[PDB]
RNA sequence: UGGGAGAGGGUGGUGGAAUUCCCGGAGUAGCGGUGAAAUGCGCAGAUACCGGGAGGAACGCCGAUGGCGAAGGCAGCCACCUGGUCCACCCGUGACGCUGAGGCGCGAAAGCGUGGGGAGCAAACCGGAUUAGAUACCCGGGUAGUCCACGCCCUAAACGAUGCGCGCUAGGUCUCUGGGUCUCCUGGGGGCCGAAGCUAACGCGUUAAGCGCGCCGCCUGGGGAGUACGGCCGCAAGGCU
């Protein structure tokens, strides 16, 4: 799966500031990691629909968030997603 | 001719079989309900196993049999009484064991077991 | 990686040379599939509750190791290959659970 | 005559502890419940799986003949 | 997989082709090809002995290694996968380390560039050759010699594979693609895995000429002939078969066993084909 | 951050018991089946026994008033991939939230297409019996189908006949899994009886059917009828409205 380490590197590389956690930008990047690894996961096990549910709720979250960020800090809405290539 | 051997009791709702085997397991003689002259549910009776088990033993010892280990399979109302006369027959009945078969949820049974 | 308990059961009849030779295969195959040993516990022949390979006995090994999680399966598939290898059970090593 | 008392410390996961594990299988090789083993929920469950694994390695039986 | 077309002509609405995707090199190995002498069914007398052939596309025969014990212990690399219009399977382009090249048919699962080898001490892995006394019982195999050194004879078409059932004396037991159980010999090589192109049978020619490109002409019905021609022939208007359905040579064609009775191969055959 | 339990879902390996058939040894006058019988199988050697082999399917005890899942549903063992969820610490973002016509995805069984597979069982079917009759209930056979892969099909007593989220309103006993200080206290689920209250009654009652707020779906006598017409979906049977 994802490694605590791999999780940290992201965390740090998106934290608003040193001891940053649980912030929009990071809160999206984690999901983005889980998502991108479910999709890359599901591209084989095409039958495991069960898992495919949370994958939606995941993106549901991230889509819920992003729009919040969209609502509040625009410039920050782009830059981010652009750093993750997320808009389809 | 053999002195020690075996005895299997196939006990079923509809009948009861008594077959006696050599130590290796090769049958030497056998008997069940109808052999004593019964036809039908009357076969599914203990007293049948008696004559059945008895008539099988009687014929068995005639070949020299004197000892046999016992083996019972099934859930028949003629089962135990069969185990009886065998002991009260003329054989040493060296042991009793229930090797009744039972799956572990394998093949489906007929409609009348559900 | 991950640490498991390689549980292997081998033909009880083989001679010593017939014996460890399979192990060498195991040892190598182990090594080849990125296996790093730790403990070990070769318990010799032993009584079984029921005949494997229609053979009542069975000579067991036992390896705690730590290999790449993404390479365990191809192993046992490599170990079960031996006509003398007869049981092969890998188990994710786990903290003991005690009673009383 | 519950069994858990009959023993002290012992690994529910020592799936090779035949002499111990084989203690919970009635003389017909079956697994024994909880009104008979004194084990609890989480406990009980952690057993069988332990037993089973061995019952696959060739240690414990899947079943046994019965003697009277 | 298999490729379908759209109903953009009446014959495509159904036709299907292979996808080849397992194809790597589109040109045979000159030194391994040679002329295939077409026949039209006819023989060394000009008389047709195999009704309804002729006119198929021209082909160039790929010499094949049905021995592979020809080079024991000389590993090689699967250089390329090619297509042989002379059989349903796919051929593998083997570059041995000697330098010599030669063709085999592609077991299912090969990959360009992977290595293979033949010999008793050879690894059991999709693409290697061994005798039969040395292959694991239960492994699916193919390219099986029917007898020692007489060349591969069994499991040579698409998806074809024979599985090893048990061993007896100097022989071993295989399950042929025809469900039959036969004693083969242990010293007869095989090749682990199954043959490739298993998607073959799912193919729909779609139109009539596509059976001509394959050199197989039209096949007429005895019902459409006349009594001078076929047993079923003649009769005003249409008509049933008026007799045990027979071949144009007289004999029956609905369940008449013709495998020679006193044939020795019997002693080594166990279970006649199934279904 | 740190943990925990679990038939949650998916792929690949795999373990033993039993049924069916094949082969071998031994053995004799019946086996099987029923409320009783008969068809049927058996001197061409069956039934019951021993031994070996092949194949498919479902996983005995554990197991349970249990567990997980949004639902249908999920149960031998192993590993890998992955989801949801709970508890603690009270670390970060600082209302970012609930609902959700449309849309989309999932969806037990049967059924459909293609290619496998096929032991047991088993619609139609044949046979034997019960009957006034027995196109049935019981018995002997037996084809699809039940199994795998990829596609559809999208319905049901798909039930808690109870939409989802939040807040407020005595408790008692049992059980699952957590945390503590371990007598006991606290979180989250699963049942039971019951405070007040509701309810046409039977009943529910911190898992409300109680007092409330928000949002969706829905009802408007019975039958005709979930039928006709049109439209959409579908290979078809048929589905939705
Ligand atoms: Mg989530
Ligand atoms: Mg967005
Ligand atoms: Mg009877
Ligand atoms: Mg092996
Ligand atoms: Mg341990
Ligand atoms: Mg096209
Ligand atoms: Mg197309
Ligand atoms: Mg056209
Ligand atoms: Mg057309
Ligand atoms: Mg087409
Ligand atoms: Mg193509
Ligand atoms: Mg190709
Ligand atoms: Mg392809
Ligand atoms: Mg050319
Ligand atoms: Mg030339
Ligand atoms: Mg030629
Ligand atoms: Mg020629
Ligand atoms: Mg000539
Ligand atoms: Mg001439
Ligand atoms: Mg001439
Ligand atoms: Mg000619
Ligand atoms: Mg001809
Ligand atoms: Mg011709
Ligand atoms: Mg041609
Ligand atoms: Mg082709
Ligand atoms: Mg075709
Ligand atoms: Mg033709
Ligand atoms: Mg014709
Ligand atoms: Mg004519
Ligand atoms: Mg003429
Ligand atoms: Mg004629
Ligand atoms: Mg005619
Ligand atoms: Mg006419
Ligand atoms: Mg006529
Ligand atoms: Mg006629
Ligand atoms: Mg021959
Ligand atoms: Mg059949
Ligand atoms: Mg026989
Ligand atoms: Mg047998
Ligand atoms: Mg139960
Ligand atoms: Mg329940
Ligand atoms: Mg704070
Ligand atoms: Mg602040
Ligand atoms: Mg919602
Ligand atoms: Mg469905
Ligand atoms: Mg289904
Ligand atoms: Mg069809
Ligand atoms: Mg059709
Ligand atoms: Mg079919
Ligand atoms: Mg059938
Ligand atoms: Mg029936
Ligand atoms: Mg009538
Ligand atoms: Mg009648
Ligand atoms: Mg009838
Ligand atoms: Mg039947
Ligand atoms: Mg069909
Ligand atoms: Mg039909
Ligand atoms: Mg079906
Ligand atoms: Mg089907
Ligand atoms: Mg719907
Ligand atoms: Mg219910
Ligand atoms: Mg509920
Ligand atoms: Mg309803
Ligand atoms: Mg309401
Ligand atoms: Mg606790
Ligand atoms: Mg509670
Ligand atoms: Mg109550
Ligand atoms: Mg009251
Ligand atoms: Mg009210
Ligand atoms: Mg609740
Ligand atoms: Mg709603
Ligand atoms: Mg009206
Ligand atoms: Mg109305
Ligand atoms: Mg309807
Ligand atoms: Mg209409
Ligand atoms: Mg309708």
């Amino acid at each position: 799966p994802i490694t605590k380490e791999e999780k940290q590197k992201v965390i740090q590389e998106f934290a608003r500031f040193p001891g940053d956690t649980g912030s929009t930008e990071v809160q999206v990047a984690l999901l983005t990691l889980r998502i991108n690894r479910l999709s890359e996961h599901l591209k084989v096990h095409k039958k495991d629909h069960h898992s495919h549910r949370g994958l939606l709720m995941m993106v549901g979250q991230r889509r819920r968030l992003l729009r919040y960020l969209q609502r509040e800090d625009p410039e920050r809405y782009r830059a981010l997603i652009e750093k993750l290539g997320i808009r389809g | 001719q053999v002195a020690s051997g075996r005895a299997y009791i196939h006990a079923s709702y509809n009948n009861t079989i008594v077959t006696i085997t050599d130590p290796d397991g090769n049958p030497i003689t056998w008997s069940s309900g109808g052999v004593i002259g019964y036809k039908g549910s009357r076969k599914g009776t203990p007293y049948a196993a008696q004559l059945a088990a008895l008539d099988a033993a009687k014929k068995a010892m005639a070949y020299g049999m004197q000892s046999v280990d016992v083996i019972v399979r099934g859930t028949g109302a003629g089962r135990e009484q069969a185990i009886r006369a065998l002991q009260a027959s003329g054989l040493q009945v060296k042991s009793i064991v229930d090797d009744t078969p039972v799956p572990h949820n394998g093949c489906r049974p007929k409609k009348k077991f559900r | 990686m991950r640490r498991y308990e390689v549980n292997i059961v081998l033909n009880p009849n083989l001679d010593q040379s017939q014996l460890a030779l399979e192990k060498e295969i195991i040892q190598r195959a182990l090594e080849n599939y990125g296996a790093r040993v730790e403990k070990v516990e070769e318990l010799g022949l032993r009584r079984l509750a029921y005949p494997i390979a229609k053979d009542p006995q069975g000579y067991f090994l036992w390896y705690q190791v730590e290999m790449p999680e993404d390479r365990v399966n191809d192993l046992a598939r490599e170990l079960r290959i031996r006509d003398n290898v007869r049981r092969v059970m890998v188990v994710k090593s786990q903290e003991p659970f005690l009673a009383n | 005559a519950k069994v858990k008392a009959t023993l002290g410390e012992f690994d529910l996961r020592d799936y090779r502890n035949v002499e111990v594990l084989k203690r919970f299988l009635s003389e017909t090789g079956k697994i024994l419940p909880r009104r008979r083993t004194g084990l609890s929920a989480k406990e009980q469950r952690i057993l069988a799986k332990t037993i089973k694994r061995a019952r696959i390695l060739g240690l414990l039986p899947f079943t046994e003949k019965l003697v009277r | 997989a298999v490729k379908k077309f759209k109903p953009y002509t009446p014959s495509r609405r159904f036709m299907t082709v292979a996808d080849f995707s397992e194809i790597t090199k589109t040109e045979p190995e000159k030194s391994l090809v040679k002329p295939l002498k077409k026949t039209g069914g006819r023989n060394n007398q000009g008389r047709i002995t195999v009704r309804f052939r002729g006119g198929g596309h021209k082909r160039l025969y790929r010499i094949i290694d049905f021995k592979r014990w020809d080079k024991v212990g000389i590993p090689a690399k699967v250089a390329a996968i090619e297509y042989d219009p002379n059989r349903s399977a796919r051929i593998a382009l083997l570059h041995y380390v000697d330098g010599e090249k030669r063709y085999i048919i592609a077991p299912d699962g090969l990959q360009v560039g992977q290595q293979v080898v033949a010999g008793p001490d050879a690894p059991i892995q999709v693409g290697n050759a061994l005798p039969l006394r040395f292959i694991p019982v239960g492994t699916v195999v193919h390219a099986v010699e029917l007898e020692p050194k007489k060349g591969a004879k069994l499991a040579r078409a698409a998806g074809t594979s024979a599985q090893i059932q048990g061993r007896e004396g100097d022989y071993v037991i295989l399950r042929l693609p025809s469900g039959e159980l036969r004693k083969v010999h242990g010293e007869c090589y095989a090749t682990v895995g199954a043959v490739g192109n298993a998607d073959h049978k799912n193919i729909v020619l779609g139109k009539a000429g596509r059976s001509r490109w394959l050199g197989r002409r039209p096949h007429v019905r005895g019902a459409a002939m006349n009594p001078v021609d076929h047993p079923h022939g003649g009769g005003e208007g249409r008509a049933p078969r008026g007799r045990p359905p027979a071949s144009p040579w007289g004999w029956q064609t609905k369940g008449l066993k013709t495998r020679k009775r006193r044939k020795p191969s019997s002693r080594f055959i166990i279970a006649r084909r199934k279904k």
